[PDB]
């Protein structure tokens, strides 16, 4: 079967010099994960329980 | 005639090739990736799931002692327990007091649940290429569905175009995968029958319908507490259950080059990797000669503004007089720049603008429109953005690709320091030539 399941509300998006800054607001615990889209993704997650 | 080009491995930026036939007027085509999948060749090694413990209920001989016997069920253990004296509601189970035995015993098999809660244990070996490809073609779009193998053409209004063999054999996908749902794992699972407990292959089964079932979870059957028939045992957790909540990211979020992954099919897409070969096969009746199309000269081109940003941001504006009204190609002789239209209506004397994005810092490049070459220059701008939602439409600069009066500078010095070199070279020869003269 399928569920559904919430989608987190939009973050607040600044930037800066090769920099992207986001502050966001969960409203239960997130994951957030990034990868760069070369050779080398450096992956890193972590899980957002409060505005960061 | 057949033209041959290269384009990079990327999606949702559009390249432009110049098809260049003497006689006749140059062809400009636009092609863009859409989509590029890779379908690895899966073979099957075994799947997994979470295990049931069959305890059947507990022969209890009053009076007597039980045996039991050895089975070939997937983990089997039984054991008799001696000096058992169970209770039931009503009272003690029966008449003996000391002197009886309970037979435990029990074995692990698939659950029900294997049927639809399982993960697939694949080999992986070669892929399959296949791509969308959008193609601009006399003024039209057609989206061509075509392999990529090299080995598909696809026609386009006529003509062929044949894409691939692709120049990376790059695959997100390691030899050994595991797949759950829509969530593909690139990890090191045990071979069948070499599995652990409480580990990803505790349970294995080489097809999701077949009996034969591998198990390896130290079941070991445990005394009975007292006045009691219940059956303890001391069984390590499923390793399906444990890799479920221990399974961490998945290919999707993790693979480089920027991955997508899915499954049912599993597939790897818009992976940018390498480049992608394309050979066009454009039939003679396609071709207009250069007397029937529109002619342009005295062309001049001025670049009224520039910015080297990722999006066409430059802007310039080329003075010309056509011999006739038509539809003009229009090709950049450079790598370094990109010219967004690919066609221009033109006629009389009169001024087209053309877009471009680059980024060189001087902008020096030659526009060929209807076989006629215009050089534009201009100096160009950084961009007060410093992020974008969207790749670049221009290529990378190499270390000669400079500003102008970078170069200039560049030369000044040089030349600067090759003087003092040179004149001091020259008066150490002129001394030496003097000492040698001399005797
Ligand atoms: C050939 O196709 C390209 C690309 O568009 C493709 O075909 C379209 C019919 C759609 O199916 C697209 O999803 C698909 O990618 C055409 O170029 C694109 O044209 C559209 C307008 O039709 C442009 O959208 C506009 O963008 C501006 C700026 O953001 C907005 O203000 C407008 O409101 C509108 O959204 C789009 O940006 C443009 N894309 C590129 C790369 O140029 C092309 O015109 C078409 N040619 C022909 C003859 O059909």
């Amino acid at each position: 079967v399928t569920c559904r399941v919430p989608k987190a509300r939009n973050p607040t998006v600044t930037y800066g010099k090769n920099q992207v800054i986001m502050l966001l607001y969960p409203d239960h615990p997130t994951l957030l994960s990034y990868r760069n889209m070369g050779e080398e993704p450096n992956y890193q997650e972590e899980w957002v329980t409060h505005k960061k | 005639y057949e033209h041959v080009t290269v384009i990079p491995n990327t999606v949702g930026v559009p390249y432009k090739t110049l098809v260049n036939r003497p006689g006749y007027s140059p062809m400009v085509l636009e092609m863009e990736l859409l989509s590029v999948t890779l379908e690895p060749t899966l073979s099957l090694d075994y799947i997994t799931c979470e295990y049931k413990t069959v305890i059947p209920s507990p022969y209890v001989k009053c009076c007597g002692t039980a045996e039991c016997k050895d089975k070939s069920l997937p983990d089997y253990s039984c054991k008799v327990f001696t000096g058992v004296y169970p209770f039931m509601w009503g009272g003690a189970y029966c008449f003996c007091d000391t002197e009886n035995t309970q037979l435990s015993e029990a074995h692990v098999e698939k659950s029900e649940s294997c049927k639809t809660e399982f993960a697939s244990a694949y080999r992986a070996h070669t892929a399959s290429a296949s791509a969308k490809l959008r193609v601009l073609y006399q003024g039209n779009n057609v989206t061509v569905s075509a392999y990529a193998n090299g080995d598909h053409a696809v026609t386009v209004k006529d003509a062929k175009f044949i894409v691939g063999p692709m120049s990376s054999a790059w695959t997100p996908f390691d030899n050994k995968i595991v797949v759950y749902k829509g969530d593909v794992y690139n990890m090191d699972y045990p071979p069948f029958g070499a599995g652990r407990p409480g580990q990803f292959g505790d349970i294995q089964s080489r097809t999701p319908e077949s009996e034969d079932v591998y198990a390896n979870t130290q079941l070991v059957l445990q005394r009975p507490s007292a006045g009691t028939v219940h059956v303890p045992y001391s069984q390590a957790p499923s390793g399906f259950k444990y890799w479920l909540k221990e399974r961490g990211a998945s290919l999707q979020h993790t693979a480089p080059f920027g991955c997508q992954i899915a499954t049912n099919p599993v597939r790897a897409m818009n992976c940018a990797v390498g480049n992608m070969p394309i050979s066009i096969d454009i039939p003679d009746a396609a071709f207009t000669r250069v007397v029937d199309a529109p002619s342009l000269t005295d062309m001049s081109c001025e670049v009224p503004a520039c910015t080297h940003s990722s999006d066409f941001g430059g802007v310039a504006i080329i003075k010309y007089a056509a011999s006739k009204k038509g539809k003009c190609a229009v090709h950049s002789m450079t790598n370094a720049v990109t010219i967004r239209e690919a066609e221009i209506e033109v006629e009389g004397n009169s001024q087209l603008q053309i877009s471009f994005s680059t980024a060189l810092a001087s902008a020096e490049f030659r526009v060929q429109v209807c076989s006629t070459q215009v050089h534009c220059a201009a100096e160009c701008h950084p961009p007060k953005d410093h992020i974008v939602n969207y790749p670049a439409s221009h290529t990378t600069l190499g270390v000669q690709d400079i500003s102008v009066t970078a170069m200039s500078w560049v030369q000044k010095i040089t030349g600067g320091v090759g003087l003092v070199v040179a004149v001091a070279a020259l008066i150490l020869i002129v001394v030496l030539c003097v000492s040698f003269s001399r005797h």
